């Protein structure tokens, strides 16, 4: 069963802000990772999370003309033993 | 390791009441040995949430057969110190970056 989340995309963009939106999948996650950074620069990237019921998320704060590379992870319960896995990512890019 | 945020053999949820003790803030941890894996360890992670309130998470450091230890296979570390190093300065898909260790009733003096 699917664990990573699909189809994500950018859906509305204004100069600093962005929507980006995905489609969960059929496990239940808990929280959702989401990182954004200059692609390729060379300071740390931004980090947040998400709770698991949604499947979009807002980023704020972008500088007008640069390329990011956005990522999102799902973070879920498998069972006992797996309690708290991260899926693979799944990552797009947008210049603002 | 014998280090400050070792607790050895401890049980999830008497983790989860010495974390949730009133006064512990997000990212206060420890870290014991897995009650359900042999050979690894639990990094126990007291949060904070919108519609749960104060809780805590509890994230699963595997061994690998010839490499060191991980959380999430992207990020692997040689040692414990250097996976707690890491995840202190960034939490890196954590529900929250480790700040400082759980606290624990000491001997009056």
């Amino acid at each position: 069963v699917s664990s990573v989340p699909t189809k994500l995309e950018v859906v509305a963009a204004t100069p600093t802000s962005l929507l980006i939106s995905w489609d969960a999948p059929a496990v239940t996650v808990d929280y959702y990772f989401i990182t954004y950074g200059e692609t390729g620069g060379n300071s740390p990237v931004q980090e947040f999370t998400v709770p698991g019921s949604k499947s979009t998320a807002t980023i704020s704060g972008l500088k007008p003309g640069v390329d990011y590379t956005i990522t999102v992870y799902a973070w879920y319960y498998y069972d006992d033993e797996y309690y708290m896995n991260e899926s693979s990512p799944i990552s797009i890019n947008y210049r603002t | 390791q014998a280090e400050e945020w070792y607790f050895g053999k401890m049980g999830r949820k008497d983790a989860e009441r010495l974390l949730l003790n009133p006064g512990n803030q997000r990212g206060i941890f420890l870290v014991r040995e897995s009650e359900t894996t042999k050979g690894a360890y639990s990094l126990s992670i007291r949060d904070w949430d919108e519609v749960r309130g104060d809780n805590v998470k509890h994230y699963k450091i595997r061994k690998l057969d010839n490499g060191g230890y991980y959380i999430t296979t992207r990020a692997q570390f040689d040692t414990l110190q250097k996976l707690v190093k890491h995840y202190t300065e960034h939490a890196d898909g954590l529900c929250h970056k480790l700040t400082t260790v759980c606290p624990t009733v000491k001997p009056q003096t």
